[PDB]
């Protein structure tokens, strides 16, 4: 327990993301005490749906600290899905926060701002610690779009608090809450699209392009006649293990075609790789 | 393609000595722990005969005596003791990359006491001067060192224009040269003169082997 | 008795092709890749190409375009073609034996000389050398045999069909308007000469000449 | 459109269990609209339970007849993967429901709605009913939708005999907390396909396998071993051998792939690595 | 472990002709589309020669009268043409199961004409008779085929106690056969009788080769 | 030029061990393995065990806990270690080079024979044999050389110390009265006996005994 938190200090993702969870938990006794001072309209929602952010907050914080973890016999590859997985689910949830937008914007449909300025700091300071978003490649992606969710919809309600009261419209809120949602799933397509294509064992994107050529150095190469069963997969953010079968002549050299085959393919960005090669009878 | 330059283009090596000879890769012939270099011997008049393979590995059936090392681009073939028949040129194939490429080639040569050459003058047949040609041929065997000199004196006057001089390799048996040199003449020029001589310079003695026949 | 026969025309015309056939035995084809090496003296071992056993061919980058290696594993034979023959092609033609699971050649055959030139086969001239009277016969006497006036590379030269084996030297020809001269010497002891026959035995299968010529003292 | 419906009304098990769907959407529209109508969280909580109980069926028929498409070069493996995705979306989404519905639970306890509208307040047994015949005529899960309709039963008797508003909440929460418990082994069960984890079935007979791969003539070590699950039933294994510089790379090989196909290993690749000395 | 069956476990093959060894395999010996059988050739006082590896295969440097063919449990091994110098016992061994295990070997018989076999007698020798016993030797050479008996009789009189037989396998070059007999006597014996015959029927002729010394 | 010669004791006492040593040549220890193989009489051809480069050693489950196998590759020696000997354990055994990248063996040595048994070394005794008088002369003349009395296997019998090796038959020896009993025979023109000499060499490594027995006329 001692040593955990040594772990999570050194690293810097798992040190801001925990600076994040300090913050939230604060932000959020603050604001639970306001609230059970005679005013839980609605903010008690707030509060729980601010709760919500630090345990996908909390979770972000975990999946680093599964990912830099040893590998063991169950676990030979490591823990090192557990960023994609982090930002699957932080997608999922993404998708799901935008339909409580809706169901918020619902609330009025067709028929005192201190909390919100608060929250905007907070997600400024987001904006500005995690500007490197754009395991952190994963982590920080997921990290990222749920704190410009949290950020825009903020700036939404702010919106509608500021038209209602200059201007005076009654309509703008609901409009406003499907152009929050619209505009965070548009958001969070890209990350879902990956984190779909990673756990699905689908062929890395960037390596795609490149694979062909490397099938005809392979097939250039002395004494192979065929290439078989090509599978190549992602196994955390530029890892990739692949794995190929070599047909050979019955004389063949399976020490330098292996040596090339292994150089083919690690210039190519092939992390693991699994070559077999089977002698040809004729 | 990948060059391969094979230092010395020749080595004078005595008797149960070591002879080493290097060959220097342009590129990397090494991959995943295996070196893929191969050394040949061509003695003279014969294919080339693997050694080597793979930088270390003795081919079955050639002499312990032979020994390869190195790695990445510096080879190294050793041979301990140096025998005899070990007179041959030795070349150094990659195969790590395509094409196959060889050195250029190392004469390792057999290093041993000097020897008189047999210095034997022949007329010219009597089919030869029949057929038109005349042809005095002169032949020294069993000489070292390879370097030698041959005079050819017709009535006592030096000829340096019609000679051929042709030498064979180094023997497998008993490490020395055989020289022929040869002058081809027509019937006026043979017939005209009497004397014909054959002149030995060699390092073993000052003085020079004279091997002489008249008409 | 793993053992790979060349068999190829001597001379060549330039700008034509060369047809090359390895008959090879104890080995199979079936299971074991050929490969043609040359050897010339400017460009010295030059690799040209390999066949593998389901007849893959792989060929160096430099011939490509005009090299074709073939075989059929019948008759264990492997058939080297080229095209647009050059002055620059004069070498040894070897076919050989892949070394098994190694990149290295463990074994090859004698090899064929492959002449390229507008010239004609010329049967050699085979002449007796004989040592002048008998000057110097002491106890060990050389003979000689002269092969003046042949082309292309190469001829055999043996002595009494092959049975005199020491005391043999066979020179490197020698070049001179566009013929080849050879001289071949043999050393017998005084007691077999002249007492029983010597003769030099001199072959030129590009004119498929035999020579049986006989040493006499004069 | 005219083949589809006559071929799923002629068959038997495709027709229990489209039954399945089309009574439980049709009850999940009429108790989600009884729920917003009046102010029953807890029934819209149990709603969206057997909602996403339907949506995890028809998302299973999705994912299959998505598998069943041929790989292609992106797709190596093919899209067998589909149906632990789909398992895997639709355990998030109700862990996800389960925790928005204990959130308004805790804040209905904070201040009740004190609606109590009944018109057909009896939707609940109704509710009881319909799971009974859908779980039993129809085919933890398996009694666990069973405990999410008693939560319902006794916040209508406590809606109607005393009106005891802090009942519904409970109920409330009671239902996020049955949910979240009978998601649990499925989303366990997914997180470990979808994390490259050796497969359970396969981890106790690995050992073995190891030992009598050692054992074979000319095998030095057992490097990388690697094994996971594809899809159901289908492991993919990886694995390099160190061997002798002259071992019998042939019968090596085949043995291999014997031993950890016994094993029930489907994909096996087995680099063979000659050593130097 | 996989038990090789060979069958036959003899087998006659003239000059020519062609002859088939089939092994039969417990257990199946295929793996991957390779079958782990090997054939080898012994002959008399040689080790094992491998022929064919891999049941199909054959091994650099023999003859290619050799064949071998096969798959799973049943292989054979072929030679064609038969030669003299294929008189040996050939063992197929599998290779896909530990331990290594062999076949019970088939031995080649190699048909010929009949020979009559060349009878000598050889009396005991004085160095024996120094030693302090007594022993008459029968040397039957180049004969065919393996089917003969030799009697001996002792002053005209049937003997039969000493009588020990060793027999020559069958020879390389002109598969013949050599048969060599002994009686082993001691000395009242050996200088009580007076002539000692070699008495020996073969199936080329009717009357029996004999062959006799005095004292 | 791959060779591999076995040195052990060939007369081992029952309940002992056994030392044999194959050292080898043409090739090295550091990339090949090399199996054990006896061959006898009623069990035939069985594997033993098989030492690899790397030191590994495998065996046959039947000889697990009585042999060992070892080496050391400076001087390309393999050691081999069998104990508990008993009768069934008489055969000749065999070092033998594995067949590379193959299950097979492509080189044997020449084996040692192994006779276990309570019996003692006892030196042969070589006598010659020669044709009563002079009666049938003919053209062919066989002679003989008796081994008497020698224990245990082999011996080696040579004529003529290896220049007579036409017409040369060596019967195998028979077990009686535990000792042995070996014949052998040569035939020569009936112009060369006794026109020169003609020996018998008898070697017995067993007991390091050389004999250089001459035929003589009777
Ligand atoms: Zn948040
Ligand atoms: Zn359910």
């Amino acid at each position: 327990i001692s040593g955990w938190f040594r772990s999570i200090l050194s690293d810097k993702t798992s040190r801001n993301l925990f600076f994040f969870l300090c913050l939230n938990l604060s932000f959020a006794f603050v604001e639970l005490l306001y609230g059970i001072w005679s005013n839980c309209l609605g903010l008690i929602s707030d509060s729980f749906h601010m709760f919500f952010d630090s345990t996908a907050i909390l979770a972000g914080l975990a999946a680093s600290v599964i990912s830099k973890w040893r590998d063991n016999d169950a676990f030979s590859y490591g823990y090192v899905r557990a960023e994609v997985l982090a930002g699957f689910v932080n997608g999922l949830f993404l998708i799901f926060t935008a339909f409580f937008i809706f169901s918020e914007g619902v609330e009025r449909a067709l028929a005192l701002l201190l909390v919100s300025i608060l929250g905007f700091v907070v997600n400024l300071i987001g904006i500005f610690v995690f500007k490197h978003g754009g395991p952190s490649r994963q982590i920080l992606q997921g990290v990222f779009l749920h704190i410009l969710a949290d950020t825009l919809g903020s700036i939404g309600v702010i919106a509608s608090a500021i038209m209602m009261q200059n201007f005076g419209l009654m309509i703008a809120d609901p409009i406003c809450s499907i152009l929050i949602a619209i505009l965070i799933v548009v958001s969070v397509i890209p990350l879902l699209r990956e984190s779909v294509g990673i756990l699905m064992q689908r062929t890395p994107p960037l390596l795609e392009n490149s694979l062909p050529q490397c099938y005809q150095r392979v097939q250039q190469l002395q004494g192979v006649y065929s290439l078989q069963e090509q599978h190549f997969w992602t196994l955390c953010s530029d890892v990739y293990v692949g794995t190929l079968k070599l047909i050979v002549a019955p004389d063949a050299d399976a020490r330098w075609i292996l040596s090339q085959t292994h150089n083919i393919f690690t210039q190519a960005g092939v992390r693991q790789l699994y070559v077999q090669i089977d002698f040809a009878a004729m | 393609d990948i060059v391969l330059t094979q230092s010395p283009a020749s080595l004078a090596v005595s008797l149960r000595r070591r002879a080493t000879i290097s060959c220097r890769a342009s590129e990397s012939v090494d991959g995943y722990g295996h070196s893929f270099m191969h050394w040949y011997q061509q003695k003279s008049g014969q294919p080339p005969k693997l050694l080597i393979y793979r930088a270390s590995n003795l081919e079955s059936g050639v002499p312990a005596r032979f020994s390869g090392s190195g790695s990445r681009t510096d080879f190294t073939l050793t041979i301990d003791p140096v025998e005899a028949d070990d007179a041959a040129t030795y070349y150094c194939q990659q195969s790590n990359e395509d094409p196959y490429t060889f050195g250029s080639g190392t004469k390792l040569e057999i290093k041993r006491a000097d020897a008189a050459p047999t210095v034997s003058i022949f007329p010219p047949s009597s089919e030869q001067l029949t057929s038109g040609g005349a042809s005095v041929v002169c032949f020294l065997n069993n000489f070292y060192p390879k370097d030698i000199n041959v005079k050819w004196k017709i009535d006592g006057s030096e000829r340096q224009n019609g000679v051929l001089n042709s030498w064979t390799d180094q023997d497998s048996k008993d490490s020395t040269y055989s020289m022929s040199s040869t002058l081809t003449l027509t019937k006026d020029e043979y017939e005209r003169h009497n004397s014909y001589t054959c002149e030995a310079t060699h390092k073993t003695s000052t003085s020079p082997i004279v091997k002489s026949f008249n008409r | 008795e793993v053992q790979l026969q060349e068999s190829g025309p001597g001379l060549v015309a330039p700008s034509q092709s060369l047809s090359i056939t390895c008959t090879v035995s104890g080995f199979s084809l079936t299971n074991y890749a050929v490969h043609w090496v040359r050897q010339s003296p400017g460009k010295g071992l030059e690799w040209l190409g390999v066949i593998w056993s389901n007849g893959r061919t792989d060929y160096n980058a430099a011939f490509i375009s005009r090299l074709s290696i073939s075989k059929d594993n019948s008759k264990s034979q492997v058939f080297f073609k080229m095209n647009s023959l050059q002055a620059d092609d004069t070498a040894i033609y070897y076919c050989a034996r892949k070394l098994a699971y190694e990149g290295a050649m463990d074994y090859w055959g004698q090899g064929t000389s492959v002449t390229v030139s507008s010239a004609k086969t010329t049967p050699p001239s085979v002449y007796p050398l004989a040592p002048g009277s008998a000057a110097q016969t002491n106890s060990m006497v050389t003979l000689g045999c002269l092969v003046k006036g042949y082309f292309p590379e190469p001829v055999t030269v043996t002595w009494n069909s092959g049975s005199l084996s020491s005391g043999v030297h066979t020179f490197p020809a020698v070049l001179q308007s566009d013929l080849y001269t050879l001289s071949s010497s043999v050393t017998v002891p005084s007691s077999t000469w002249p007492s029983e026959t010597v003769t030099c035995n001199v072959a030129h299968p590009a004119s498929s000449t035999k020579v049986d010529k006989k040493i006499v003292p004069r």
